[PDB]
This record gives C-alpha cells, sequence and structure tokens, in this order.
C-alpha cells in the first residue's frame, strides 16, 4: 500500500495500454488512410521443447533459492540435470533431434 | 486485486465457452491462449506470482505452442466435421449440457457453506515454492523428472515418422 | 487538486511514457542505420507516411484476424518485456518480483508472431518456411532461461534491480561469462536475426514469412524486430554488465553506452559473420547451448555454496 | 524434512529402479540391443527385490512428507515388482517377433514400475497423484506400442484419453479436499472436523471425485468401460502387467489412504463404495458371461474381482483382518492373472505383425500345448474361486471380513458373481480340452513358460497350503 | 478479501466447460483441447487452495499438474499426429472397431 508501489502498478498499467493503444492505433491508421484500387520433425522439436521447458521450470524455481537449499538441494538439482542430460543424450544418440539424417 | 481476479475470471470463462463451441482450430487455440492469459492474471491477483509465471510460460506458451504446431502440421482445411458442425444441434449437445450443469450445481453447493475467511492475497514468492520444491518435495522433483522423461519416450516412439 | 502522492504517479507514469517512446523511437532509428549502415530522421517519417497512405491489402482467402495479430505480437511482445529493464535508479517502468520470468513470458508469446503469420498467410511455402523459424525459435528458447538462471542463481532472486545491486562490485560478464555467450545466440536467434535471419533460405520448398505482408504490417514486423533488438541489448546490459553502474558518468549514460555498443554489435554481427545451415543451427542449439547452460549452472550453485561460510 | 542416510536406504527400490532407467537409457543411447537392455532392466527389478530385503532389515518410518515405508509398502512394493519382471519376462519373444525398436518398452516398464514403487509408500496426496501419473503414461506407449496394429492404437487413444479424464478428476477433488483441509497428508484429510462433522460437503466432494479417479483405474463400475477394450487391443505382455501391477499398486494406496484419513469411516463414502463394490461384482460376472475372446472376458474378470477386493476395503474400519483379506487376495489375484496373461502372451508371441491377427484360439489347445493348457485351467478354476486355489484363500478372506462386518448386501453379491463365474470360466477351462480342427526354440520363451508354470504351483500349494502366504501378510503390518 | 468460494467456484465452471467440451466434440483434437481445460482447471482449483491457506503446496501441486498437462499432451498429440497418418481421418467415432 505504498505510494511508490501504487505509482509503480499505475504506470505498469498505463505503460501496458499505451503500448496495445500505439499498435492498434497504429495499425487503424494504417488499415484507414490512403485509397484503394508436412514432416514428422516439427512435432518432434515442438515436443522436445515442451518438455525440456517443464524441466527448465523446475531448474527456475530453484535457482531463486540455491542458499536457502543448501548442499542437499545441490545434490537433488544434480541428480534432476544428471536425468535430463541422459534423456538429451539418448534423443540425440537415436537420431531424434538429428534434422538431416 | 479483487476487480483483477473477477474481470480475468470473467473472461476466462467467456474464452474457454468460445474454445469449446468453435469451428476452426486455431480460433479455438487462440480464444484458448487468452483463456490460459486471463487465468495467470488470477494467479497474479491471488499472490501466486510463480504459477502466473507458468501459466504464461509453459502453458500458454509451450504446450499451446505444440497444439499449434500440430494444427498447422495436419492442415485442418474442413475435413467433413467442419461442413457437418453436428457439436451445435441442440440433440448431440443438449445431453452432456445438463449433464455438466447437474455436475457444476453439485459441486457449487459443496463449495458454499464451507467456512472462508477470505483470501488474503499476500503473494508467495517463486523462492518460497522452491524452497518447498528442494525440501519437502524433493522425490515429487525427481519423479516429475522421470514422469516427463516416460513422456518423451512415448511421444517419441508413437509420433516419429519413418 | 494538489497531492504530492499524485504527484509521484504522474511522474512516474510519464516516466513509463519517456521510457516507451525513446523505445519506440530508438528501434526506428535502428532501423535506419541498419539501413544506411548496409535527413535520415526525415527519411524515417517519409517512409511511416508511405506506410500509412499505402493501402492494406489482407488477402481474400486468409483469416483475418490471425493476419492482423501476428504483426501486433511481433511488435508487443518484446516492447512488453521492455517493462522489466531499469534504465536508471528511479526510472524503471515496473520493479517486478518476477522480472527476468516477465522477459521469459513475453518471449514465449512472441513466438507466435512467427507461427501465426506462416498459418494466416495462405501458402504452402510460407507455412513450411513457418514452421522451419518456429523450430529454430524453440529450439534456442529452449535454453534461454537457463543461461538467464546462471544470473538468477549469482542474485539470489528474480528481480532485475536486485541483479544489478548484485553486480556493483563485478559484472556478471565474468563470471557468467558461458551464460552470456549463450544468452546473447539465443537472443539473437528468438528476434530472427542474423545468422538465424532466413531458415527458409535453405530450400525452394519453403518462403518468408514476411512475404504477403505489406504496408503498415510489414512496418510492424521491421520496427518489432529492431525494437527486439534493442530490449535484448538493454537486457544484456542489466543482466551481465552491472545495468547502469558506472565509476565516473551518470547511470542512464552509462546505461546507454552499453545498449548503444550492443546494439552495433550485433549490427556487424549480422554484418560479418556468415548464415549457416539449418540442421547446422538446430543441431548447435540442442546438442551444445543447453547441455552447456545445465552444467553453467550446477558449477555456479557449486561455486555459490562453496563461499558461503 | 530432510533425507538422512536411514531414509536413503528405506528409498532403496526406487533409487534402484530410477539408476535403472537411467542405466537403461544410456545403453540404449550407446547401441540399440534387444537382448542387453532386458538383461538390464531385469537384472534392476531383481536388485530392486533385494534392496527390499534390505529394507525390511530396516525400520519402518517416514522418508519425506510425501512417502511412508513400512511392511505395507515393502510388500506392495514386491507384489508390483513381481509383476514387472513377468511383463519384461513375456515381452521379449512378442518383442522378438516384432520389427521397430524394442528397447522403449522396457523404459517404459521401469518407469511403470517406479510408479508402483511410489504408490506403495504413497503417504501424501503428492505421491499419490504422481504415482498414478508415473504408471499411466508408460502405460499410455505401452498399450499402444504396435501402433500400426489398429486395435493397439485404438486401445491406446482411448487410455490415453479416458486416463487423462480420470486424472483431471482427481487431481480436481485433490484440490477440493485440500481446500477443505489445510493438509495434504493422508493422515489429515479430516482432522480439522469434530462432534460428529466429519461429513464436511467440500470434503465429500473432493473425496467423491477422488473417486471417479481411482474408479477407473482400478476398472469399478461405472468407470468400468475402458476395460475389455484396452486389455484386447494391447499387447499382451501389456494385459499382463495392466492386469496386474496397475491395479495391486493403485488399490494398495487406496487401501492406506482409507485406512489413514479420519473420512475414511465416513458412513456417506461407505455407502458409496459398498454401492460400487455390489455393482463391480454383479455388472462385471454379468458381462463376461457371453465372451468369445479371452482377454475380454479377463478384462470383466478383473472388474468383478476389484469390486471383491472394495469389498474387503468397506470393512477397513470395522473389522480387522480387512489389510491381511487385501494382502492375501492380491498375491493370489496377481499370480492367477500372470499364469492366465502369460498364456495367452506366450501363444501370440512372437510379434506376427501389425496386419495378421493375434487371436487366442484357446480350443484344443492341450493337444499341441499340454502344459499350457494344464496352466491356464489352474488359473481359470483360481479366479473361479474353487478349493485347491490361491483364489479360493483369498475368497474366503473376503467372505469372512464381509461376515464381521455385517455385509450381508456384499456377500450375497459375492455369492452370486462367483456362481456367474463359475459359469465363464469352467466355459474356458472345458474348451481347453475340447477338439480343434486347425489352428519358441530359445530359452526366453521358455523362462516365460518357466513363469507360468511356477505360477501355477504356488497358486496350488498356496491354495491347499495358505499359512505360509498369510503368515508373510500378517508381518507386512503398515504403521497403526 | 477475495472468497476462497469464488475460486473454486471458478474454477469448478472451467473445469465442468471442459468436461462438457471434451464429450460433445467429435475431433480427436478438439477432446485433446478440453482435457487441456479439464487440467488446467484443476491446477487453477489447487492454487486457489493454496493461496487461501497461504501455503506454498498449492504452487508446487500447480507444477505437478502441468508438468502431467505438458506430458500427456505430447502423447495425446503423438497419437493424433498417429491416427492421422494411418486413417487420414480424425473421427473418434470411426476409431471403434473394438464392441462388448
Ligand atoms: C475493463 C473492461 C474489459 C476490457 C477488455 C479486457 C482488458 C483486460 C482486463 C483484465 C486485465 C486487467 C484487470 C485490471 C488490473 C488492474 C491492476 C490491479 O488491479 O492491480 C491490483 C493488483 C496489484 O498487486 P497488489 O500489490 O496485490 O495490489 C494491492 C496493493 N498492494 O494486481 C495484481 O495483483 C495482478 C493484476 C492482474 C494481473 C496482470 C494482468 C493480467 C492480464 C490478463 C489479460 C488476459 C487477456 C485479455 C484479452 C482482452 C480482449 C478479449
Ligand atoms: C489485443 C489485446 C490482448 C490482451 C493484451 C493485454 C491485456 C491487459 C492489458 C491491461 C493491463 C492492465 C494493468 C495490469 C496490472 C499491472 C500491475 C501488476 O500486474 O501489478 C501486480 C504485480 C506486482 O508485483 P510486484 O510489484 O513485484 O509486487 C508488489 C507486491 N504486492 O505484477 C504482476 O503480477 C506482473 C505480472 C503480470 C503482467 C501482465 C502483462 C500483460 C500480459 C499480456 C501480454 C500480451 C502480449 C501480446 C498478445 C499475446 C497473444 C494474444
Ligand atoms: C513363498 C510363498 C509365496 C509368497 C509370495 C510373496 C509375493 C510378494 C514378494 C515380496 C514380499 C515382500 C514382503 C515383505 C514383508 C516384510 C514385513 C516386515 O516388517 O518384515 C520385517 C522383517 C525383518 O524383521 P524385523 O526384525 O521386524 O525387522 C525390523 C526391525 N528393525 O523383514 C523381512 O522379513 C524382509 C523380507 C524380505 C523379502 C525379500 C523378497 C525377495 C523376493 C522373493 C520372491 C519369491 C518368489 C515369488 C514369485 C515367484 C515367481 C512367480
Ligand atoms: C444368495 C446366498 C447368500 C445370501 C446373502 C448372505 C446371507 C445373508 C444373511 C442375512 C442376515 C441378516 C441379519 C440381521 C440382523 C443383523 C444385525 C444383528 O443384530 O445381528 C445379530 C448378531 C449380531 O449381534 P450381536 O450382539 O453380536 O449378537 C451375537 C449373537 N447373535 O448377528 C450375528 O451374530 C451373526 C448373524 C448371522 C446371520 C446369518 C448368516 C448366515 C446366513 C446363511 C445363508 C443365508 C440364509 C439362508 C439362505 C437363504 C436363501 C439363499
Ligand atoms: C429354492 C430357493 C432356495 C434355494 C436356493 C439355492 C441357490 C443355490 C443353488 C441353486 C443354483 C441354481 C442355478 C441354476 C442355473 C444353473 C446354471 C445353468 O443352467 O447353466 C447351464 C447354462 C448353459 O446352457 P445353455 O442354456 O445351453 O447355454 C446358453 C448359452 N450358450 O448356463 C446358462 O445359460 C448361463 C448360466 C449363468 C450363470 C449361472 C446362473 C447363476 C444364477 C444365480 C446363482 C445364485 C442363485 C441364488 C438363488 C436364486 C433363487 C433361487
Ligand atoms: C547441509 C549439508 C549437507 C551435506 C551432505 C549432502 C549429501 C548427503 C545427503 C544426500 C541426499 C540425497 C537425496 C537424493 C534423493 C534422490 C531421489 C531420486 C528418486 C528417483
Ligand atoms: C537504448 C536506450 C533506451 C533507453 C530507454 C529509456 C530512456 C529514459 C531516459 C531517462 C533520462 C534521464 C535519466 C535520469 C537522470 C540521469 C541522467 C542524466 C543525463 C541524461
Ligand atoms: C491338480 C490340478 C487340478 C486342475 C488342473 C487340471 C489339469 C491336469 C493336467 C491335465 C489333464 C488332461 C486331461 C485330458 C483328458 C482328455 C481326454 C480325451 C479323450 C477322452
Ligand atoms: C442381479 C444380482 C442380484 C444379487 C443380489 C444378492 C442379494 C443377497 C441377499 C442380501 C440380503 C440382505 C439382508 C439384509 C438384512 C439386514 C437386517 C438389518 C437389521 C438391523
Amino acid at each position: 500500500t505504498s505510494t511508490e508501489v501504487i505509482a509503480h502498478h499505475w504506470a505498469f498499467a498505463i505503460f501496458l495500454i499505451v503500448a496495445i493503444g500505439l499498435c492498434c492505433l497504429m495499425l487503424v491508421g494504417g488499415w484507414f488512410l490512403g485509397g484503394r484500387a508436412l514432416s514428422a520433425k516439427f512435432y518432434l522439436v515442438a515436443m522436445f521443447f515442451v518438455i525440456f521447458d517443464v524441466e527448465a521450470l523446475y531448474l527456475f524455481a530453484w535457482s531463486t533459492s540455491i542458499r536457502e537449499s543448501g548442499w542437499v538441494g545441490f545434490v537433488e538439482a544434480a541428480i534432476f540435470i544428471f536425468v535430463l542430460l541422459a534423456g538429451l543424450v539418448y534423443l540425440v544418440r537415436i537420431g531424434a533431434l538429428d534434422w538431416t539424417p | 486485486m479483487e476487480f483483477a481476479f473477477y474481470i480475468c475470471g470473467l473472461i476466462a470463462i467467456l474464452a474457454t465457452l468460445r474454445v469449446i463451441t468453435h469451428t476452426n482450430p486455431v480460433h479455438a487455440l487462440l480464444y484458448l491462449i487468452i483463456s490460459l492469459l486471463a487465468i495467470s492474471g488470477v494467479f497474479f491477483s491471488l499472490g501466486a506470482y510463480f504459477a502466473g509465471a507458468l501459466e504464461i510460460i509453459v502453458y500458454a506458451g509451450a504446450i499451446m505452442v505444440l497444439f499449434v504446431f500440430v494444427v498447422m502440421m495436419l492442415n485442418l482445411g474442413g475435413s467433413e466435421i467442419e461442413q457437418e458442425r453436428q457439436w451445435l444441434k441442440p440433440q448431440v449437445w443438449i445431453g452432456p449440457a445438463i449433464l455438466s450443469a447437474i455436475m457444476l450445481v453439485v459441486i457449487v453447493y459443496a463449495i458454499l457453506g464451507v467456512n472462508d475467511q477470505g483470501i488474503d492475497g499476500t503473494p508467495i514468492s517463486a523462492k518460497a515454492v522452491g524452497i518447498t520444491l528442494f525440501g519437502p518435495y524433493v522425490l515429487a522433483v525427481e519423479l516429475a523428472s522421470m514422469l516427463l522423461l516416460a513422456g518423451l519416450v512415448v511421444a517419441f516412439h508413437v509420433g516419429r515418422e519413418e | 487538486w494538489i497531492s504530492p502522492e499524485l504527484i509521484e504517479i504522474l511522474l512516474t507514469i510519464l516516466k513509463a511514457v519517456v521510457i516507451l517512446l525513446v523505445v519506440v523511437t530508438c528501434g526506428a532509428f535502428m532501423s535506419f542505420g541498419e539501413r544506411r549502415l548496409l535527413g535520415g530522421s526525415l527519411q524515417l517519417v517519409a517512409d511511416m507516411i508511405k506506410m500509412f497512405f499505402k493501402e492494406d491489402w489482407i488477402p481474400k482467402f486468409s483469416d483475418r484476424v490471425i493476419f492482423t495479430l501476428a504483426p501486433m505480437i511481433a511488435f508487443t511482445s518484446l516492447l512488453l518485456a521492455f517493462a522489466i529493464v531499469p534504465v536508471s535508479p528511479g526510472w524503471v517502468v515496473a520493479d517486478l518480483n518476477i522480472g527476468i520470468l516477465f522477459f521469459l513470458m513475453m518471449a514465449g508469446l512472441a513466438v507466435y508472431a512467427v507461427l501465426f503469420a506462416g498459418w494466416s498467410s495462405n501458402n504452402k511455402y510460407s507455412l513450411l518456411g513457418a514452421m522451419r523459424a518456429s523450430a529454430q525459435t524453440l529450439s534456442y528458447e529452449v535454453f534461454l532461461g537457463l543461461s538467464l538462471m546462471g544470473v538468477v542463481a549469482q542474485a539470489g532472486s528474480f528481480n532485475m534491480t536486485d541483479i544489478v545491486n548484485s553486480q556493483a562490485h563485478v559484472w556478471n560478464v565474468i563470471p557468467q561469462f558461458f551464460g552470456f555467450i549463450t544468452f546473447a545466440i539465443a537472443g539473437v536467434a528468438v528476434c530472427h536475426r542474423h545468422p538465424f535471419d532466413q531458415p527458409e533460405a535453405e530450400q525452394e520448398l519453403a518462403d518468408g514469412y514476411h512475404i504477403e505482408y505489406s504496408g503498415m504490417k510489414f512496418g510492424l514486423f521491421f520496427v518489432g524486430e529492431y525494437i527486439g533488438i534493442v530490449t535484448i541489448s538493454a537486457l544484456m546490459v542489466t543482466l551481465f554488465f552491472g545495468g547502469w553502474q558506472g565509476p565516473l558518468l551518470p547511470p542512464f549514460i552509462w546505461f546507454a553506452l552499453k545498449t548503444a555498443f550492443f546494439m552495433m554489435m550485433f549490427i556487424l554481427i549480422r554484418a560479418s559473420l556468415p548464415r549457416p545451415r539449418y540442421d547446422q543451427v538446430m543441431s548447435f542449439g540442442w546438442k551444445i547451448c543447453l547441455p552447456l547452460t545445465l552444467i553453467n549452472l550446477l558449477v555456479t550453485a557449486a561455486v555459490i555454496l562453496w563461499q558461503a561460510q | 524434512m530432510t533425507i538422512t542416510p536411514q531414509n536413503l536406504i528405506a528409498l532403496l527400490p526406487l533409487l534402484i529402479v530410477g539408476l535403472t532407467v537411467v542405466v537403461v537409457m544410456l545403453s540404449i543411447a550407446w547401441r540399440r540391443n534387444h537382448f542387453l537392455n532386458a538383461t538390464l532392466s531385469v537384472i534392476g527389478l531383481n536388485a530392486a527385490l533385494v534392496s527390499l530385503w534390505f529394507v525390511g532389515q530396516a525400520g519402518a518410518m517416514d522418508v519425506t512428507p510425501l512417502m511412508r515405508v513400512d511392511g505395507f509398502a515393502m510388500l506392495y512394493t514386491g507384489l508390483v515388482l513381481l509383476a514387472s519382471l513377468a511383463t519384461c519376462t513375456f515381452a521379449y519373444p512378442w518383442l522378438e517377433g516384432y520389427n521397430d525398436n524394442k528397447d522403449e518398452f522396457y523404459l517404459l516398464v521401469l518407469i511403470a514400475a517406479l510408479g508402483g514403487i511410489l504408490l506403495a509408500n504413497a503417504n501424501h496426496l503428492a505421491s499419490l497423484f504422481l504415482g498414478i501419473e508415473l504408471i499411466s503414461l508408460p502405460l499410455f506407449g505401452l498399450v499402444g506400442y504396435a501402433f500400426r496394429q489398429k486395435r493397439s492404437l485404438e486401445a491406446s487413444i482411448k487410455y490415453t484419453i479416458l486416463s487423462a479424464a480420470a486424472s483431471s478428476f482427481l487431481l480436481f477433488g485433490m484440490a477440493l479436499v485440500y481446500a477443505q483441509s489445510g493438509d495434504l497428508s493422508f493422515v489429515a484429510l479430516g482432522k480439522n472436523l469434530g462432534d460428529g462433522m466429519l461429513n464436511e460437503p467440500l470434503l465429500l466432494a473432493g473425496f467423491g471425485l477422488m473417486i471417479v479417479g481411482l474408479g477407473f483405474k482400478l476398472s469399478l463400475v461405472p468407470f468400468h468401460l475402458w476395460t475389455p477394450d484396452v486389455y484386447q487391443g494391447a499387447p499382451a505382455p501389456v494385459s499382463t502387467f495392466l492386469a496386474t501391477a496397475s491395479k495391486i499398486a493403485i488399490f494398495g494406496v487406496v487401501m492406506r489412504l482409507f485406512l489413514y484419513a479420519p473420512v475414511g469411516d465416513s458412513e456417506a463414502i461407505r455407502v458409496v463404495l459398498a454401492i460400487i463394490a455390489f455393482a463391480s461384482i454383479i455388472f462385471g460376472n454379468l458381462m463376461a458371461l457371453s465372451q468369445t475372446n479371452i482377454k475380454r472376458l479377463l478384462g470383466y474378470s478383473s472388474i468383478s474381482h476389484l469390486g471383491y477386493l472394495l469389498v474387503a476395503l468397506i470393512a477397513l474400519q470395522t473389522g480387522e483382518m480387512s489389510m491381511e483379506a487385501v494382502g492375501v487376495y492380491l498375491a493370489g489375484y496377481l499370480f492367477s492373472s500372470l499364469g492366465a496373461f502369460g498364456v495367452v502372451s506366450l501363444m501370440s508371441s512372437p510379434y506376427r505383425g501389425p496386419d495378421a491377427d493375434s487371436l487366442f484360439s484357446y480350443r484344443g489347445l492341450f493337444w499341441h500345448r499340454p502344459i499350457l493348457a494344464a496352466v491356464m485351467t489352474v488359473m481359470m478354476l483360481s479366479l473361479a474361486g474353487i478349493p485347491m486355489t490361491l483364489g479360493f484363500i483369498g475368497k474366503f478372506y473376503v467372505l469372512a471380513v464381509g461376515v464381521q462386518a455385517h455385509l450381508w448386501w456384499l456377500v450375497g453379491a459375492v455369492v452370486v458373481g462367483s456362481a456367474i463365474g463359475l459359469y465363464y470360466y469352467l466355459r474356458v477351462a472345458v474348451s481347453l480340452y475340447l477338439h480343434a480342427p486347425e489352428q519358441p526354440s530359445n530359452w526366453q520363451y521358455s523362462a516365460g513358460g518357466i513363469v507360468v508354470l511356477i505360477s501355477a504351483l504356488l497358486v496350488l500349494v498356496l491354495g491347499v497350503w495358505p499359512q505360509p502366504l498369510i503368515s508373510i501378510v500378517r508381518l507386512a503390518m503398515p504403521l497403526m | 478479501m477475495i472468497p476462497l468460494q469464488h475460486g473454486l467456484i471458478l474454477a469448478a465452471i472451467l473445469f465442468v466447460l471442459g468436461l462438457t467440451g471434451l464429450v460433445i466434440r467429435r475431433n480427436l483434437l478438439f477432446m485433446l483441447i478440453g482435457l487441456e481445460i479439464m487440467i488446467n482447471a484443476s491446477a487453477l482449483a489447487f492454487v486457489v487452495a493454496g493461496s487461501y491457506w497461504g501455503q506454498t503446496d498449492g504452487q508446487v501441486m500447480y507444477i505437478l499438474a502441468i508438468s502431467l498437462a505438458a506430458a500427456e499432451a505430447s502423447i495425446g498429440l503423438a497419437l493424433l499426429l498417429q491416427l492421422h497418418r494411418r486413417r487420414q481421418n480424425l473421427n473418434i467415432d470411426s476409431v471403434s472397431e473394438m464392441r462388448g
């Protein structure tokens, strides 16, 4: 409820509103003005991205509290990263990540 | 923080209602992305900042990308279901709509009558979620890694082309 | 109707509006500088007038909502991702607790620009080019966050002001060097910039997804890309080069100098470094940069926990 | 709380199975070898059994806020590991007939066994949800392993869609329970209630949606319709695993949840589970009456047998030997289903391709497979609750448990359903010995035959002499 | 000052709408979409419950929920691609050869 916090909230709201309005108004002006007269490897890559992004979010949560988690948290994240790297090595070696076989 | 919650919840409800009654897959996925943005706004209104961040990053930003990838890869151009449009015929949707409405009234009756001092909205940071995640929920983290590994292996074994 | 709280609110609102306007005009001037190096403000005014007064023609067999929506994503995604960047003490738009997470949210939304443009542009070659471009940017967004996570691990928070204050003594480019190079690579690849310029150029089955975009939609794509370079450079400065921190100059002068230096470095990277093959790019990403970011985070955590007595 | 070295030695089957998953994956990445990767998987599972011995040498304690290891956990972990080992043994000749990659099968089997171990040790809603999902997703892969075959792909799609819906139901019910009760541990689901206010509407509704998810997973009526389709369409070792290990692990975590939760002795939940048990027994036995397909018949059979087990669960808060009855019945059901689905697997192995039919054709099996016919008729007698078989010992335990708790409708349901079971089980067992007009050579096929023969001998010997099994299940006591 | 009942009711509304979309839609892709709506509603309910009690367990439950949603979405879309490649038809009623 600080005045700095509410001022920054208002500034963020005005930033988003004015930015989206600027883009929309620029397209509106562009439209109104002026006269008139597949392979499955894409799925594989996107699916690998989704899986590795969820494992990335796990590491995202770990990274902000490494000191509070101590060495036992380091050991757990090391097991997590080793399993993730084993899966990555598996995908590379079986040709799943090889774009040109 | 109450106004944000109510408008975002209303936007989410309207968006998924337009998701389930739409014919174009890309339009349905777009309304689904709008619903996920609104639900992340609901998360931010409640103080679950990490949850809203992951809702935009992962749910609206990775999984919906996979859905859009699949839709543009299969090239749905009205394969005998768009021209049929059976889900908007009353004899098809009236049954499940009453069934889901009955389930909604039963669940909502259960929701009411529970003691409720209100959600405070105090932010629960990604710091505390990370502390809990690698503290009392270590096995959840490791076995969730194995779960995502299983999903990876299954989706590779089925979904590859050859 | 005079109160110092309200004066503070409108002063912060004016600061945010000034930051926004400087970012858009600076992206336009980046467009002019790249066009010239490879008056000028009057030339950009003339170009903007031409985009205004040229007829905007949506294709008849194209979905209008998706077609119009893709340039708004290509502009607004990274132009809103700028909002967490602190350019000076007391000159930040939002002091978010999530911060660099908000940058990740905006990049994740930014992939929909290329996907939506390729789908709405009713052309099979444009669709395949969009699939290739989206596969590339997903292949580099897969490690963008972890290359950031090394810095987040050192600072102990997601807040950008806390990251900058943690770079008070030593800038993060020295300890988080591999995070720095991976973030530079992934930030170039996310903005679809050289050497990740045209993934559709490796095949005659693929065409650009900027094709069939004419007028202010093409202008929106161009200015959004250049604004993306501006905000990627500013985030690189605030994450790896102390942000506004410097010995003698005013803080905004140091931030502007570092941002301009990285902008021109991206210009010379486009002008000098050649274009690799598509499979080479995806292989490099998935097989080098992601394990490098994971090992960098592990080593960073071990160093942090070791130096805690 | 943290993880001590004592917590590590209690965690040993989970750690060994996870390390086996990693080692098997790295061996797959190094070179695609069927024999060595199957050997590594079965070595990891046998090492997990010996790890269970080492866990038994340690004490019973809470390894996490999430896991609790006791004799209950050791018993159900051993059951899951035995089912996984038998699935690998049955899977090798069938995969030898396969043409595509045949080691991701073993990776998925190991991950599903890891989920089974987690469900055996699950003391939390977290570990319950995660164990259910870790069972389900590798089974999505395994059910549609031969996706080129039409029936396997159809069973995969049905199981995937319905299990995703069931996991959504279970997760929403968990969320409602957590909304009512501020803790997610099993012991705390209903602690903040008193003076006869155990029937909180939100706690009951959340437990009902969890009942929907768990009753999908246990093939309980009316969440049973997927069972014959997924059983028939899946590969036969996958049918073996889905019949044994998934049901055993999920029913064990349901035992521990209803034993620990203070709302587990709610009258409304007891009446709803009694209705589901009655309907499950009657409906499964009635629906297996006119089946010419052996796998659909075993699916409806699983519906009825899980109804009998649910009857044994209803008396958990009234009698004392409910856990004992569930353990004995689950050992007997495990060995019976292992034998029956193993005969079906051995006669469907090697794989004949996606185009060729995979019909069992059990009529006249004795004239060319006499030992397999004897094993299959021993299983058919055991699943019918015939005395001299272990299935009768389980049925006797269920009947004693129901009689103690005065569950007369359930006891009559068991009697009626048992008579209907007698009809269709004896139809199969006597069709084995009729005459049919018309319609191996490696040690892994012989190993599968040895497995089904040892299952037959175990069923016969423990039906005649059930005291060692009763003594084993009695000392596998959970925390009171 | 937001009631827990309102967040739970919103989650129930979203769950019901997702289940309705899963039932009434004959296209397999829209069934998968309704499944995502259902599991996202469940995760929203867990977040609302955790934010009422002031505990981090709701967001951890959300994290496990979206891990399941990601993995099961990848599996479902692989099965959808296999069905389209085998039959050139996304009809969930046509894949019904197995019957009682
Ligand atoms: C107006 C009518 C409708 C017009 C069209 C729709 C436009 C979008 C409407 C929904 C989004 C904006 C809702 C209004 C938010 C205004 C800001 C606000 O209420 O802030 C309060 C709170 C600040 O945080 P806190 O610190 O807790 O505040 C207490 C004081 N300390 O804030 C918070 O805690 C979080 C605030 C919400 C989270 C950020 C915004 C999420 C936006 C989601 C957009 C979804 C897609 C919308 C699509 C629209 C077109 C269909
Ligand atoms: C065509 C239009 C489509 C829709 C466009 C967007 C619709 C909404 C536009 C209006 C937004 C109104 C203002 C919203 C509130 C801003 C302030 C805010 O969110 O404050 C809450 C919180 C503060 O956190 P903090 O300061 O760290 O802690 C204070 C302690 N209480 O801070 C947070 O929680 C910050 C995190 C939430 C930020 C949300 C930003 C907007 C997201 C939408 C981006 C759209 C991108 C382009 C389209 C994508 C595809 C559709
Ligand atoms: C023979 C008839 C048929 C039997 C079928 C059984 C099927 C399930 C197989 C696994 C069952 C494991 C059950 C373990 C229950 C242990 C309960 C317990 O508390 O045991 C305690 C005891 C040590 O005693 P105590 O001094 O109390 O220790 C604690 C002091 N701190 O600790 C122990 O006693 C340790 C027990 C170790 C068990 C190791 C099992 C190895 C594998 C055996 C497989 C047998 C073959 C079955 C299948 C054949 C092929 C189909
Ligand atoms: C289709 C075939 C199967 C049919 C269904 C299964 C059998 C159904 C039997 C129904 C029995 C109804 C009993 C009604 C009263 C129950 C409550 C009560 O007060 O019971 C009395 C008593 C328990 O009270 P307590 O204080 O412990 O007294 C002990 C001394 N009696 O109770 C006791 O001590 C025990 C009571 C035992 C009751 C009889 C159990 C054996 C039944 C034999 C077979 C069924 C009847 C004959 C066949 C009918 C046609 C098929
Ligand atoms: C006097 C009253 C008091 C005493 C009651 C005592 C009850 C227990 C002892 C008596 C049990 C009587 C059972 C009568 C049916 C015997 C089974 C039978 O007839 O099987 C042969 C028949 C197959 O021959 P078919 O007709 O050619 O086949 C057509 C399908 N292909 O099979 C079929 O057609 C299908 C068989 C279905 C399964 C068997 C029937 C189960 C019926 C319920 C059993 C429990 C009955 C409880 C009491 C009921 C009322 C008396
Ligand atoms: C606070 C200082 C601690 C120093 C010693 C740290 C190392 C000893 C404790 C290790 C605990 C490891 C727990 C790992 C669990 C992995 C579970 C995997 C399941 C598949
Ligand atoms: C590429 C650079 C983008 C910058 C965007 C924001 C511009 C804000 C301008 C602020 C100027 C005043 C800063 C505070 C006073 C200290 C410096 C005084 C001399 C300029
Ligand atoms: C102790 C086990 C009891 C149940 C199993 C029954 C099977 C025993 C072994 C096989 C017996 C085969 C008998 C076949 C007789 C066929 C006669 C045909 C000509 C009249
Ligand atoms: C379609 C198959 C139907 C099978 C029905 C089986 C029913 C068996 C008989 C049940 C009898 C229950 C008697 C209950 C008496 C309770 C008396 C309580 C006194 C306080």
